[PDB]
């Protein structure tokens, strides 16, 4: 399958963005509840 | 017969390992022992071989269960 | 516009769109899930407290990777755009009734995460085992959500297998047969046809054990002459069909990528390709005690049931032979969804003669329901359907939006969900015959550094699904278009257009005259 | 009872054990055959160079492909039908042993003779003496002698648990209304651990199976003195 | 008499259109199989299109597993790749 | 009882761009608003009823 | 011919089977007074695990006072 | 036609603004990936 | 003109979508019943589906009668899936039926060893279920009659045929709760009132499903809908009552004469 060129070709620096963001952003949740996961516990 | 064993053996009528039937059937045939050899003043100790089968295989609570329910007059059995 | 043409679809590949949206999102929430049960999993201790939560998770884990993320991406998914394109159909027979399947999909992961919510949890198990969920154990609310959710996935599978077998038998050309149809037709036929005789089966047990619980009735509780065996047996006689729907599709897709990136323009052994499909679903019927080895059975019924799992084991090993042999004497072009591929059949192979082991029964009175059957079913399920989902997915994405993927990223991927899968998924051999059983929050020294490694391989797991999304997203901001497609004189589907447009088929396809 | 980095089954205490562990490795046997298999075809695909993408052949070697993995499940299977035959061949129960599964714990009747029940919780982790075991310790073991087979009616009285034993080599599901059968061999004394296997709530993780297996003589002594 | 109404009377649209195509005997809409077996350079097979662009599937061998799917354009008979049997495309804007 | 289907039918081969579901004049009209008004207002019903048992008093 | 033997056949076969079953049922029904069983609690007969979620939860859907008794009795 | 037809444009969102894209992909999946651990939060507040 | 295909484009429907939310408030009300006890969600979920089906059935009859789109191909599809749902269905009470033969074959030791179990005198099976066998037979004969009544063109015969069609099913259903009402015992009562209460309640809906559509059918040949040929409807009420009739002859005899 011949693929033609990319129309909106990506930058290293928007690479970057993409990957660091995706890997963060989707880190966010369990990161986040994982720290205060002794909070959560917490009947209070 | 007055035999006396230490542990019920192998039943040949239910060869699987289902034995809540082979004790059902034990505690069945013991009341039907009881009621038939008190109609005929047979002697009742003759199935003492059917209480201690049906002891040692079913559960305590299953047979004070049963027992409770043939007390005070609701048994689902044919006694 | 939006509301008419989405929220009001009526054509099978905006459908298929949207079965793709909410498959993707069931995949992330059972990842995150998994990674609950790992990072649980992954220290000696109870890290979320009682395990009763434990067991919640561990069942929303379950539900939500088979019933929202496998069934909707293959069956739902890539089926419900492929047959009507693959046939030569214009749309499907049942439009209505396939987009009510859809939009009755997300109320059914509702009454899951509903149900999650409820403080009673669903804390079953994948199985819904009484008296379990009886009102002993979960005088509550979460284990009847789970049941209703049960009943709409029900529902939502029996309209699509009825939409499926109706596209599939009737809109093929009038001059070609049966037997003339791509392979994964056939393979979405006999999906279909285990689903439409297999989901009664769970919605009778599903509704019994509603009865049970709220309506007084004694049909698992054997204080009112009721038996739980019953509910194995209804169960398992829909879950080894669960496990064939599972795994057809895949079946399916993978003869596709493997006869497209092959260079053959014919899969090796077509005519014994149906005949084993049509074999390995007929007999997923009468093999389904092979989950009840210890449940106090009969031996002749054992013996016979063992039986049958060899017999159903053939001709799925005739299966991987003719893919092999389909591999074989072929210029194997280096694409990922090859090498996913070829994962899938190295991993299907092991997974499969693992549960060979499980499937001598002799072997199960010791090994039911360790971490061994966990490494059967995550070998088998976790990358056999998994990974077909994957080489389907970078296969037809060209044809599926219109944005190629980049060949390097893609086998990245491949690359690091493939060793931390691995990584992931081997040491519960280990933990099955040391003998961990399952649904355990924690665990003695025996099992502490397999069940380490295994944490860790499932981060890596994670950061590949993070590869994974990273590339969805670098495809929709390169909008790189196609030049061209090899073997489109073959498939019928990539020959309409990469993304073909709204109405296919207006024209349609002349059947030869013989 | 395992040991850290276990690669295998925990090492055999009944003769059914035994020839359980020799078939495992026949049947492992039968899996690296197959895997060593399909890895050096695979490889023979990827390394090829020559391709032969014509019309092909294709009723020729699948009568072989129908008749050898035909005869490989045969040959496994007839082991398997030999030994799931002989788990219940003509027993000599010389002695019974009821489990009654509760709600996250055990109980055991000895019943026989001077009827006899006792409880089985989990000792917890900071109630531990030193030296034992963390989640498998268990506040009173299962005395059984060796060199018997014994009659185990296994039941549960609320929920479905699954009494497993996979030192010894059990493990029966334990459903209400039901009671099943299996019979316990050993061939060595000592501590044996086991678990319950099937979920049964908030704490299916902390109800352990411990069995002492102790001689004849030290098995009366003990059922006459705990009463 | 009648009684019942009666389907070549009453039902009007798509089926009646159809209905009319069957008893004249001719089917524009490929309900059927078509017709004019015979595929050489002087003769093609003929295929009705309602445009100028249009897939034919050749199963080109007897008893065939796998199709071979190829579009036709306005023009010259084009030949299925695999076996050559050659294909000529009619308008019939109906 | 008598035959109004073919005078009924020429009131559906309107090509006026009027979808099939609402062709039927101005009472279909209003049976769609009232139904697409009253299951995403019980759907928001129920959604607040989970939530009201959900998280409990 | 098909149309009118099936005619036939629903008006002096299954018009008259009905009939005749119906005269049946009708004349047991009129001499037939059945005698309430005695009252007794087995232990496997009127469960209630849960209320039902209608009425006082402890009537079934078909409850008829004259012949199902609760789990405590007939309620006269 | 009646609906837009073209790479891309088949989808229910829009792709030409490749930032914007990033922000809705990353809240759709954050949801996603969040909802079990805002569960497993809301029953351990709860208990 | 555009579609060169005999197949049928369905034009974009919303009623997809508020029948699944409609199932989505029917479950939810069912929660809502059985343990918050709110009547209210769940009549207004019961109204929902109703209603959708009610205008979904309305349109595609539109579709069918008013616009002709059931095309001969697309009437030999909707005869396969009708068939589906029956074999479909089929399963689903073999399921049912699995589930008393599970309970029948083995009675438990709680039960006594004995079915029926002792406590209850199951109702006879010789005079109100050959009743209810007569009135399923009748019923069906009369739609084979009204059927061929169609092949004649005999539209004055096939009203009288469906009027006493509907008149016996009318019968049926409500003898059906008489006895009901005149059942020694009831559902929550054990496993054979459980699993005979289960299989007839069901029963009872399809069936009541059956009627209502021999209603449909029969008020669209009021309307003057079905013609000689195209007369799908009717198909389905005749492939429909007579799976009503063969799971009832299969419940009956199993049921009544097997262990009773
Ligand atoms: C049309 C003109 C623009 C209309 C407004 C667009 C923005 C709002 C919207 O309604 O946006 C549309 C919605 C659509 O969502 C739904 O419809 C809900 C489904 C549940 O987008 C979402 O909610 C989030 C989607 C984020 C990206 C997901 C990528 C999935 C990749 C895997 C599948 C690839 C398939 C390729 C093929
Ligand atoms: C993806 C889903 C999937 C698939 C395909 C399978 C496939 C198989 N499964 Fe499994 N199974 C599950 C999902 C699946 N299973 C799940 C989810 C459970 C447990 C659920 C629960 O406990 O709640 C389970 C449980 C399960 C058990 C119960 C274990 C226990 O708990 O005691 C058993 C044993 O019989 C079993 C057997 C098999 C067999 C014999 C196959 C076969 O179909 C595999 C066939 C594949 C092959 C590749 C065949 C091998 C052929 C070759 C390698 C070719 C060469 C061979 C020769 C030359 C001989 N499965
Ligand atoms: C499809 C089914 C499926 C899949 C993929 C998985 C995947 C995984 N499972 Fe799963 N698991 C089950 C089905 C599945 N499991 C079932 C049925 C049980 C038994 C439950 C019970 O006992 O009741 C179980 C049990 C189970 C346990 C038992 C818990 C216990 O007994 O204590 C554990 C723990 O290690 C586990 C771990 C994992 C891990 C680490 C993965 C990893 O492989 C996760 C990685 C896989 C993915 C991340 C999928 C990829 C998805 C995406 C990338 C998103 C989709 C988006 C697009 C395609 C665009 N699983
Ligand atoms: C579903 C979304 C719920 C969001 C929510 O309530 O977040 C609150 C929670 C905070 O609740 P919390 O109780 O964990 O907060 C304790 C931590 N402090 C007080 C320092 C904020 O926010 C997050 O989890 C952050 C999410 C970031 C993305
Ligand atoms: C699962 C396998 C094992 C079980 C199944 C296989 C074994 C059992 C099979 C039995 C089949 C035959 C049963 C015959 C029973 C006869 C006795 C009986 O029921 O007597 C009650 C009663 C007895 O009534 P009677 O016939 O004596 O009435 C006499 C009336 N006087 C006094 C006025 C003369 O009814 C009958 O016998 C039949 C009544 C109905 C007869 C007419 C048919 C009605 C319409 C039927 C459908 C027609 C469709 C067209
Ligand atoms: C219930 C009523 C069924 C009426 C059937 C006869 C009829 O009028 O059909 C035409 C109608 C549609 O009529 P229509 O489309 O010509 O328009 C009726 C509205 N007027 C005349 C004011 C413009 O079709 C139906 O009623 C479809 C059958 C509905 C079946 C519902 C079953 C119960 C709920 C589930
Ligand atoms: C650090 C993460 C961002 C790296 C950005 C970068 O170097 O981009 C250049 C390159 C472009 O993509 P490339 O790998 O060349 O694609 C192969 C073409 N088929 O992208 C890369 O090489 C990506 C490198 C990722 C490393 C992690
Ligand atoms: C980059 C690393 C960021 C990091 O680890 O931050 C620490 C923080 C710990 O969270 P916590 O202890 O709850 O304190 C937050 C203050 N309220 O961590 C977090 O809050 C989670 C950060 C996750 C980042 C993923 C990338
Ligand atoms: C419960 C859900 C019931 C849904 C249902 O039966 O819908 C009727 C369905 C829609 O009709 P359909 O054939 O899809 O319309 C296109 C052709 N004009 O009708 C059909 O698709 C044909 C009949 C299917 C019956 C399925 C019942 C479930
Ligand atoms: C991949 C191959 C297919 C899957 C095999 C699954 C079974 C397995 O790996 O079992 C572990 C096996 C046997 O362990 P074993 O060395 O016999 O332990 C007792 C004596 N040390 O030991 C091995 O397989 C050896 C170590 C892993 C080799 C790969
Ligand atoms: C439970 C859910 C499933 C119930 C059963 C559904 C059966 C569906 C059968 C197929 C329906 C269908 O699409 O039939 C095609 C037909 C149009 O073709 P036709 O009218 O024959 O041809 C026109 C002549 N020129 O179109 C029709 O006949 C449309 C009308 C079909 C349905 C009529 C109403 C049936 C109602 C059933 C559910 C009732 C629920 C409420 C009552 C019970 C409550 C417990
Ligand atoms: Cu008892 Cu798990
Ligand atoms: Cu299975
Ligand atoms: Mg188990
Ligand atoms: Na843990
Ligand atoms: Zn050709």
């Amino acid at each position: 399958v011949h693929s033609k060129p990319a129309r909106e070709q990506l930058g290293v620096l928007d690479i970057t963005i993409g990957l660091t963001s995706c890997f963060v952003c989707c880190l966010l949740p369990a990161g986040w509840v994982l720290s205060h996961l002794e909070s959560y516990k917490k009947r209070e | 017969k007055i035999k006396n064993y230490k542990t019920a053996p192998f039943d040949s009528r239910f060869p699987n390992q289902n034995q809540t039937k082979n004790c059902w059937q034990n505690y069945l045939d013991f009341h039907r022992c009881e009621k038939a050899m008190t109609a005929k003043g047979g002697d009742v100790s003759v199935c003492e071989w059917y209480r201690r089968v049906y002891k040692s295989l079913c559960p305590v609570s299953w047979v004070s269960a049963w027992d409770d329910r043939i007390a005070e007059g609701t048994f689902p059995g044919k006694i | 516009m939006f509301i008419n043409r989405w929220l009001f679809s009526t054509n099978h590949k905006d459908i298929g769109t949207l079965y793709l949206l909410f498959g993707a999102w069931a995949g992330m929430v059972g990842t995150a899930l998994s990674i609950l049960i790992r990072a649980e999993l992954g220290q000696p201790g109870a890290l979320l407290g009682d395990d009763q939560i434990y067991n919640v998770i561990v069942t929303a884990h379950a539900f939500v990777m088979i019933f929202f993320m496998v069934m909707p991406m293959m069956i739902g998914g890539f089926g419900n755009w492929l047959v009507p394109l693959m046939i030569g159909a214009p749309d499907m027979a049942f439009p209505r009734m396939n987009n009510m399947s859809f939009w009755l999909l997300p109320p059914s992961f509702l009454l899951l995460l509903a149900s999650s919510m409820v403080e009673a949890g669903a804390g079953t198990g994948w199985t819904v085992y009484p008296p379990l969920a009886g009102n002993l154990a979960h005088a509550g609310a979460s284990v009847d959500l789970t049941i209703f959710s049960l009943h709409l996935a029900g529902v939502s599978s029996i309209l699509g297998a009825i939409n499926f077998i109706t596209t599939i038998i009737n809109m093929k050309p009038p001059a070609m047969t049966q037997y003339q149809t791509p392979l994964f037709v056939w393979s979405v036929l006999i999906t279909a046809v285990l689903l439409l005789l297999s989901l009664p089966v769970l919605a009778a047990g599903i509704t019994m054990l509603l009865t049970d619980r709220n309506l007084n009735t004694t049909f698992f509780d054997p204080a009112g002459g009721g038996d739980p065996i019953l509910y194995q047996h209804l169960f398992w006689f829909f879950g080894h069909p669960e496990v064939y729907i599972l795994i057809l599709p895949g079946f399916g897709i993978i003869s596709h990528v493997v006869t497209y990136y092959s260079g053959k323009k014919e899969p090796f052994g077509y005519m014994g390709m149906v005949w084993a499909m049509m074999s390995i679903g007929f007999l997923g019927f009468i093999v389904w005690a092979h989950h009840m080895f210890t449940v106090g059975l009969d031996v002749d019924t054992r013996a016979y049931f063992t039986s049958a799992t060899m017999i159903i084991a053939i001709p799925t090993g005739v299966k991987v032979f003719s893919w092999l042999a389909t591999l074989h004497g072929g210029n194997i072009k280096w694409s990922p969804a090859m090498l996913w591929a070829l994962g899938f059949i190295f991993l299907f192979t092991v997974g499969g003669l693992t549960g060979i082991v499980l499937s001598n029964s002799s072997l199960d009175i010791v090994l039911h329901d360790t971490y061994y059957v966990v490494a059967h079913f995550h070998y088998v399920l976790s990358m056999g359907a998994v990974f077909a989902i994957m080489a389907g997915f970078v296969h037809w994405f060209p044809l599926f939006s219109g944005f190629t993927l980049d060949d390097t990223w893609a086998k990245a991927h491949f690359a690091i969900m493939f060793v931390g899968v691995n990584m992931t998924f081997f040491p519960q051999h280990f933990l099955g015959l040391s003998g961990m059983p399952r649904r355990y929050s924690d665990y003695p020294d025996a099992y502490t550094t397999w069940n380490t490694v295994s944490s860790m391989g499932s981060f890596i797991s994670l950061t590949a699904v993070l590869i994974m999304i990273f590339m969805i997203w670098e495809a929709f901001a390169s909008k790189r278009e196609v030049m061209s497609v090899s073997y489109a004189s073959t498939n019928l589907e990539w020959l309409h257009g990469c993304p073909p447009p709204y109405h296919t088929f207006e024209e349609p396809t002349y059947v030869k005259v013989k | 009872m395992a040991y850290p980095f276990q690669l295998g089954l925990q090492d055999a205490t009944s003769p059914i054990m035994e020839e359980l562990m020799n078939f495992h490795d026949h049947t492992l046997m039968i899996v690296f055959l197959i895997s060593s298999l399909v890895l050096y075809i695979i490889s023979l695909m990827l390394t090829t160079k020559l391709t032969h993408t014509s019309t092909m052949d294709a009723q020729e070697v699948e009568t072989i492909w129908t008749i050898l993995p035909a005869v490989i499940l045969i040959m496994i299977a007839l082991p398997s039908l030999r030994i799931l035959y002989m788990m219940d061949e003509i027993n000599n129960p010389v002695l019974t042993v009821k489990t009654m599964g509760h709600q996250w714990y055990w109980s055991y009747e000895y019943t026989d003779y001077e009827d006899l029940c006792f409880d089985s919780y989990m000792i917890p982790t900071n109630d531990l003496k030193p030296g034992e075991l963390r989640l498998l310790e268990v506040d009173n073991r299962v005395v059984l002698p060796m060199e018997l087979p014994i009659r185990m009616l296994i039941s549960s009285e609320d929920v479905l648990h699954s009494w497993a034993v996979p030192s010894l080599g059990l493990k029966t599901d334990a459903i209400p209304g039901r009671l099943n059968q299996a019979t316990v061999t050993s061939n060595r004394p000592g501590l044996f651990y086991g678990q319950c296997s099937e979920i049964c709530g908030s704490n299916h993780s902390f109800m352990p199976i411990v069995l002492e297996m102790v001689p004849l003589k030290y098995f009366e002594n003990w059922s006459a003195s705990m009463i | 008499g009648g009684g019942v109404p009666t389907d070549e009377e009453q039902a009007t649209g798509l089926e009646r259109e159809i209905m009319i195509a069957a008893q004249k005997g001719l089917d524009p809409y490929n309900m059927l199989p078509p017709k004019a077996a015979s595929g050489t350079k002087e003769d093609p097979n003929l295929v009705p299109s309602i445009s100028n662009k249009r897939i034919v599937g050749c199963i080109c061998e007897e008893d065939n597993c796998t199709v071979i799917w190829f579009w036709l354009h306005k023009g010259e008979s084009q030949r299925c790749p695999n076996c050559g049997t050659h294909y000529k495309l009619v308008p019939h804007q109906m | 009882f008598e035959n109004k289907v073919p005078e009924k039918q020429k009131l559906f081969q309107e090509d006026n761009g009027m979808p099939v579901h609402l062709k039927g004049g101005a009472s279909d009209a209003l049976l769609y608003r009232a139904t697409m008004a009253l299951t995403l207002g019980g759907t928001a019903y129920a959604i607040y009823l989970l939530a009201m048992a959900a998280f409990p008093k | 011919g098909s149309a009118r033997m099936w005619k036939a056949l629903t008006y002096f076969v299954a018009l008259p089977g009905v009939g005749v079953s119906m005269l049946n049922v009708f004349l047991k029904s009129r001499h037939e007074e059945h005698e309430r069983p005695p009252f007794v609690a087995y232990p496997h007969l009127r469960i209630r695990t849960k209320p039902f979620p209608w009425g006082d939860g402890n009537h079934t859907l078909f409850h008829n006072p004259h012949v199902n008794p609760l789990p405590t009795g007939y309620e006269d | 036609s009646h609906y837009e037809e073209g790479p891309g444009k088949n989808l229910p969102f829009s792709v030409e603004n490749k930032w914007r894209l990033l922000a809705m992909m990353t809240v759709y999946f954050g949801s996603g990936f969040a909802a079990p651990f805002f569960i497993v939060r809301h029953q351990l507040l709860k208990k | 003109t555009h579609q060169t295909h005999a197949y049928h484009m369905v034009n974009p429907s919303p009623w997809p979508l508020t029948g699944a939310f409609s199932a989505l408030l029917l479950t939810s009300g069912l929660v809502m019943w059985f343990h918050y006890n709110s009547i209210t969600l769940l009549t207004l979920g019961l109204l929902t589906n109703i209603l959708t089906m009610y205008q979904w059935w309305r349109d595609v009859i539109r579709e069918g009668t008013y616009q002709g789109h059931h095309t001969p191909i697309v009437q030999k599809g909707l005869r396969y899936g009708m068939i589906l749902f029956i074999v479909s269905e089929v399963f689903f009470f073999a399921g049912f039926f699995w589930a008393f033969y599970h309970s029948s074959l083995v009675p438990t030791h709680d039960l006594g060893g004995c079915w029926p179990p002792t406590g209850i005198s199951p109702l006879n099976p010789l005079e109100v279920p050959l009743l209810n066998t007569s009135v399923l037979l009748a019923s069906g004969v009369s739609i084979t009659w009204a059927h061929h009544s169609l092949m004649e063109g005999k539209r004055n015969h096939m009203n009288q045929a469906l009027l006493i069609t509907i008149m016996l099913g009318l019968y049926f259903t409500i003898l059906q709760a008489s006895e009901y009402f005149e059942t020694s015992f009831s559902i929550s009562d054990g496993i054979y009132g459980s699993t005979f209460f289960m299989a007839t309640g069901f029963h009872g809906l399809h069936v009541i499903i059956g009627s209502t559509f021999l209603i449909v059918c029969l008020l669209r040949q009021l309307k003057f809908h079905f013609t000689s040929k195209h007369h799908f409807g009717f198909e389905a009420a005749a492939w429909y009552w007579h799976f009503v009739d063969v799971v009832w002859l299969f419940l009956y005899v199993s049921i009544y004469w097997w262990g009773s």
